[PDB]
Parts: C-alpha cells; sequence; structure tokens
C-alpha cells in the first residue's frame, strides 16, 4: 500500500527486494569450468 | 512499474512465491523521460542525456 | 528589435546572452560503457572445452548500481583519478541548498 | 538418480531440461539486441514466481551422473525467393553503356560495369527471371541513352524460351517462322560486349545453369565457352512459301522490326547470339557447355543446405566439437533441414505467356521489347518453381550431456551462412534425459 | 569534437572480479552498447544522437 507525494511527470518507482545471488568457480580439469548460480529470494539457484 | 500524472496511489501485486531468504527493502524513484526499459543498445525512446 | 538581417539601424538594443554550459564525456567511473543487465548478447566466458557461460542477467537485476554501492567502503569516492572518473557526480551544497 | 530444480519437488527417471520460449517473449533484457537466432531463453519455466525472472536458475543434471538426451527443433525460418539476404538479388554482368562519335567513321568498343536492382517479394518462375529483365530496362536509359547504346545489342538479357527446337535442319535458319516457345529449359542470351557471372552471385542452383563442381569460384560462359551451333533466326519472315526466289539467302535486314537484327546483313545461317542451350546435348561436348556446366530441373530455393542448429550449453560436445559461445562459431550438434522444401506444380499459366502475361499489368517496366522475337517476356516450363513456406519436422542425432547445464541455455539458428536469420518467431527445445552409467 | 585518445576500459560483474584463473584453454566473448546517447553524459540534459 504505497503512497507518494503528488505526481506530475511519468516516473517509474524503482523498488528493490533484497535478494541473494552468489556463484562458485569450479575447476575439476585445468581449462574446464563448471558453472552454477543462485538468486534464492527470486526462485533461482542450483 | 510506471506511475503517471494524476495517479498518486500505486501498489504491487505478486502471486504465491517460494522465496526463502530476505535482507530487507530499499526503494527510490526513476524517470521514464530520462531512461527507458533498457536491455539493448539501439533504442529510439531515449531522447534525453541527463 | 527588428526582423532585418542584412543591414539595419534597429539592432541597437541587441545584447549578448552566452550559451548554457554543458560538457560531454564518460559517465562517472566508466559507467554505461558496456552492457549490464542486457543479455541479447551476453558477457559470455566459455572454454575451448567448456560450453558454459558467466553472465545470467535480467531486467529484475542490478549490475550498474553495484560498482558504486560496494565501493563506498574502500575510501570515499571523491579522490582525483583520470582513468575511472573516481570523483563522482556530486552537486554543490551551496547551489542546491540556497545559502541566502 | 534424479534431477534438480528450484524449491519444488524432483522426479525419478526420464525427467526434463527445458528450452521454453514463452518466458523469453515478455522480458526486455533477454532478446532486445539480437533476433530469435541466438537469443536467451531461460532454461526455466518457473510458475511459482514472477514470469521470466528466474534467469540464474538452471535445471540441473545431478553431480552424481553424466546423462544423455536429444534436441527438439520446430523451425520457422521462412526465407523468400527474392531477398537481399539470399543470392538472387544481385548479379554483376557486362552491359553496353557508352557509344558516341569520337573520330572519323569507326565506332569504338567501350564497356563499363554498373549495379542492378530488382523488385523483391515475388516467387514465380514466370516472375523471378522476368524481373531480372527489369535490370536492363532500368540501366540503358539512365546512363546509356544520352551518352550511349541502342536497342540492338541488348546485353545481360534473361530468357526462358528455347532456341534448338526452332532449328529445322534443311538450309540453316527457321524457314517459315520464328523460334520455339513452349515448355523448355531456361537459358541466357549473350552478345558482343556481355557475360553473366553466376558464381559471383552464387546463382547456380536456382535459375537454370548449374555446376558439376559447386566449389570453384570464377564463372566462364562469357561468349568464350559457348560454341557449337549458333542461334536460329528468321531468313525473311515475310517470303517462305508465299511468293515465287528461295529467300534463304536474303535474310533479316528488311522485316518486321529493324534494329539491325543480329543475323548479319545478307548471311546464310550464322547469328551473333551466343547462348547456353545451343550446344549442351545437341552436338559436340568437350570444352563447351557439358564439361563445366549442366542442365537440371529447377528448384525455387538453394535446395537443402545443411544448417547447424544447437542448444550447446546442455550437450558439452556430442562427438567432435570445440566451444566458442558467441555468434561467430557456435558449436554444432548435427545437420538439420531448413524449412525451404521445394514445391513444383503442373499448370499452364507459364507456357501461354506470350499473349496474356505481358499485358495483364499495364506498364512499360515489366517489359519494353514486345516483338523483336529474341529478347522478351520469359515463358516458363509446364512444371514451375513455387516458393512454399511450411514448418517442417526434422531433428539431430544422439550424444551424452554435461555435468552442469549452466544458468542460460542458448537456442541457436545457424542458417545458410554462419550468422543470424532475420525472419523468425519459433525457437524451441523440449529435452528428455535418460540414465546410462555413473562416474 | 575530434579526438585521438585511448584508455583501458571497464569490466564490472561480481562473478568476474577477484578471480585467479587456472592454466589451460579458455574463451572470452563480449559486446558494446553503441548508441551515443546512453554511453556519454550531458551537463544540461541535451541529446547527442538526436
Amino acid at each position: 500500500t504505497f503512497e507518494v507525494d503528488p505526481m506530475d511527470e511519468p516516473t517509474l518507482l524503482y523498488v528493490l527486494f533484497e535478494v541473494f545471488d552468489v556463484v562458485r568457480v569450479h575447476r575439476p580439469h585445468r581449462g574446464v569450468i563448471e558453472t552454477v548460480y543462485l538468486r534464492t529470494p527470486f526462485s533461482a539457484g542450483n | 512499474y510506471p506511475i503517471p500524472a494524476n495517479a498518486t496511489n500505486v501498489p504491487i501485486s505478486i502471486p504465491s512465491r517460494n522465496w526463502a531468504a530476505f535482507r530487507g527493502w530499499a526503494f527510490t524513484r526513476l524517470k521514464t523521460k530520462e531512461t527507458p526499459s533498457l536491455g539493448s543498445g539501439y533504442d529510439p525512446y531515449y531522447t534525453y542525456s541527463g | 528589435p527588428t526582423i532585418k538581417e542584412g543591414n539595419s539601424r534597429e539592432l541597437m538594443g541587441q545584447q549578448s546572452m552566452p550559451n548554457r554550459p554543458n560538457y560531454i564525456a564518460f559517465r562517472d567511473n566508466f559507467i554505461g560503457l558496456m552492457y549490464y543487465n542486457s543479455t541479447g548478447n551476453m558477457g559470455v566466458l566459455a572454454g575451448q572445452a567448456s560450453q558454459l557461460n558467466a553472465v545470467v542477467d535480467l531486467q529484475d537485476r542490478n549490475t550498474e548500481l553495484s560498482y558504486q554501492l560496494l565501493l563506498d567502503s574502500i575510501g570515499d569516492r571523491t579522490r582525483y583519478f583520470s582513468m575511472w572518473n573516481q570523483a563522482v557526480d556530486s552537486y554543490d551544497p551551496d547551489v542546491r541548498i540556497i545559502e541566502n | 538418480n534424479s534431477i534438480r530444480y528450484s524449491e519444488l519437488a524432483p522426479l525419478f527417471d526420464t525427467t526434463r531440461v527445458y528450452l521454453v520460449d514463452n518466458k523469453s517473449t515478455d522480458v526486455a533484457s533477454l532478446n532486445y539486441q539480437n533476433d530469435h537466432s541466438n537469443f536467451l531463453t531461460t532454461v526455466i519455466q518457473n510458475n511459482d514466481y514472477s514470469p521470466g525472472e528466474a534467469s540464474t536458475q538452471t535445471i540441473n543434471l545431478d553431480d552424481r551422473s553424466h546423462w544423455g538426451g536429444d534436441l527438439k527443433t520446430i523451425l520457422h525460418t521462412n526465407m523468400p525467393n527474392v531477398n537481399e539476404f539470399m543470392f538472387t538479388n544481385k548479379f554483376k554482368a557486362r552491359v553496353m553503356v557508352s557509344r558516341l562519335p569520337t573520330k572519323d567513321n569507326q565506332v569504338e568498343l567501350k564497356y563499363e560495369w554498373v549495379e542492378f536492382t530488382l523488385p523483391e517479394g515475388n516467387y514465380s518462375e514466370t516472375m523471378t527471371i522476368d524481373l531480372m529483365n527489369n535490370a536492363i530496362v532500368e540501366h540503358y536509359l539512365k546512363v546509356g541513352r544520352q551518352n550511349g547504346v541502342l536497342e540492338s545489342d541488348i546485353g545481360v538479357k534473361f530468357d526462358t524460351r528455347n532456341f534448338r527446337l526452332g532449328f529445322d535442319p534443311v538450309t540453316g535458319l527457321v524457314m517459315p517462322g520464328v523460334y520455339t516457345n513452349e515448355a523448355f529449359h531456361p537459358d541466357i542470351i549473350l552478345l558482343p560486349g556481355c557475360g553473366v557471372d553466376f558464381t559471383h552471385s552464387r546463382l547456380s542452383n536456382l535459375l537454370g545453369i548449374r555446376k558439376r563442381q559447386p566449389f570453384q569460384e570464377g564463372f566462364r560462359i562469357t561468349y568464350d565457352d559457348l560454341e557449337g551451333g549458333n542461334i536460329p533466326a528468321l531468313l525473311d519472315v515475310d517470303a517462305y512459301q508465299a511468293s515465287l526466289k528461295k529467300p534463304v539467302i536474303k535474310p533479316l535486314t528488311e522485316d518486321s522490326k529493324k534494329r539491325s537484327y543480329n543475323l548479319i546483313s545478307n548471311d546464310s545461317t550464322f547469328t551473333q547470339y551466343r547462348s547456353w542451350y545451343l550446344a549442351y546435348n545437341y552436338g559436340d561436348p568437350q570444352t563447351g557447355i557439358r564439361s563445366w556446366t549442366l542442365l537440371c530441373t529447377p528448384d525455387v530455393t538453394c535446395g537443402s543446405e545443411q544448417v547447424y542448429w544447437s542448444l550447446p550449453d546442455m550437450m558439452q560436445d556430442p562427438v567432435t566439437f570445440r566451444s566458442t559461445r558467441q555468434i561467430s562459431n557456435f558449436p554444432v550438434v548435427g545437420a538439420e533441414l531448413l524449412p525451404v522444401h521445394s514445391k513444383s506444380f503442373y499448370n499452364d499459366q507459364a507456357v501461354y505467356s506470350q499473349l496474356i502475361r505481358q499485358f495483364t499489368s499495364l506498364t512499360h517496366v515489366f517489359n519494353r521489347f514486345p516483338e523483336n522475337q529474341i529478347l522478351a517476356r520469359p515463358p516458363a516450363p509446364t512444371i514451375t518453381t513455387v516458393s512454399e513456406n511450411v514448418p517442417a519436422l526434422t531433428d539431430h542425432g544422439t550424444l551424452p550431456l554435461r555435468n552442469s547445464i549452466g544458468g542460460v541455455q542458448r537456442v541457436t539458428i545457424t542458417d545458410a551462412r554462419r550468422r543470424t536469420c532475420p525472419y523468425v518467431y519459433k525457437a524451441l527445445g523440449i529435452v528428455s534425459p535418460r540414465v546410462l552409467s555413473s562416474r | 569534437r575530434y579526438v585521438p585518445f585511448h584508455i583501458q576500459v571497464p569490466q564490472k560483474f561480481f562473478a568476474i572480479k577477484n578471480l585467479l584463473l587456472l592454466p589451460g584453454s579458455y574463451t572470452y566473448e563480449w559486446n558494446f552498447r553503441k548508441d551515443v546517447n546512453m554511453v556519454l553524459q550531458s551537463s544540461l540534459g541535451n541529446d547527442l544522437r538526436v
């Protein structure tokens, strides 16, 4: 239930939800990278 | 989400979601006049430079 | 005073208003030079064996706002350096807030 | 030995790893610079959150196993017959440009090469070759009227009507009338200062002229290689079997259209026209026509050229492939068929073209030479080339997959050449992995 | 206007930052936002591309 001071110009109310996105840099072989990312509070990960 | 003239009350509605962690919240204002919904180089919408 | 462009006496009240000051170069600390949160063509790091990527961006993600907010801890972002615009866009406290 | 997904319930065996398109349709930062060719579909169709936002997420084959699967391709890259991106809309050939009195009495042989532009959108055989004639009507007036050439030695002329079913072997030329005009192979007229270059435009597999070896670049039929028996003509379209002179000697200086007709002033059988059909199967083949070029049944598009589609992030490399991920050299997963399946119909709206097809559209741009009777409107065979665009079903082979699939899987359309295709809406990949052996 | 000048230019992702790469064989692919309007600032708020 947002409320702002009177609007005049068309503006986007930029709202951030504090999410959590982390990597991990794998190297089983020299030269070969195994990639896995995870944004958890946004249904993302693995 | 856009907020235009003569519409000062706009909320957010999102369906059932499985979010686990949370640190908090932080919101502020952005103008449509000085930037569009960007995801590429070529955009005719961007007519400002401020 | 009057429309005449060739020769006229009636350009006596004609004065001089200087043009509005504005300067154009790189946005503070090299920001907006490359794409950030734009995956039509992504910043992909692969391998001569490895098929995989290093960029997984979306419109609901920030990468442009990162390099200033986390870098706030490692010194005040005001110190004089030429490569990155390490001094950041900052209004005069005397100008925005009037000291009348 | 299950799969992995974001905060939900896994299954047992034979589970999926998606390449769905619906979530890529609404997002402003997955496909906004590039087209559907090398765009970014999320591996994910997360219905338990905001649509098209789980991008870092990937459906994972477990660290326990090294599975194997297939790829689904429902392709909609519809390429038209005449466009800028396919080899039919440009050709570089020698037109006559300049003729002017310079010295005493002799006419100087002068030659230049200038661009040709055609209307693009048409498909028909009675229209593809037809608007390559437009290239001539457009050129010899803008530069070649005030400074140049007459309507006589008309170069770069694209024909279809045959020549060696008019040659009645009695004296030489056609005795009573004109050339043949029914269902036959399409061929080109070339004159004193002319030569159509095919391999410069790669127009071998389309128009009528093909190669034995589509490998060498440098086409040669520039009124050098075409030799054997010259193009029939008229002796006197007005005197055989009417008034009695046997008018085989006095030919085509005094007839229906006086443009100094290329049948030389008072000659027997030899005409200046040197064309393609004249000595292919009729006569001696060694250095002429059959040796380097061939006669074929025409196809609308280039045929079935091998396309290199992939969903590479998932299959590390199937059997013999090296990885470099952007739009220059995508790692291949096999050969597929591009949706340009050739269609040919039997009708007769192309055979009858000398009376109906010339006059239907009321303009001087389609044709400008009405009844010179060598250079005119092309009448295609009974069996014509029809550009039909239909989504066709075809797929790749089989190979094992990766350990980790990676946050984003990239749907790839590597089309005729190793770049983007402009005309797309569909790009999918329904994938199902299966158990074989542990690591 | 016309300038011949050169600088080392940025790469700012969290994943790429403080990484020490192992030896072997790799691939490294990028692109640029080409529109003049977005890439460079203005001190009054006036367009370059337009």
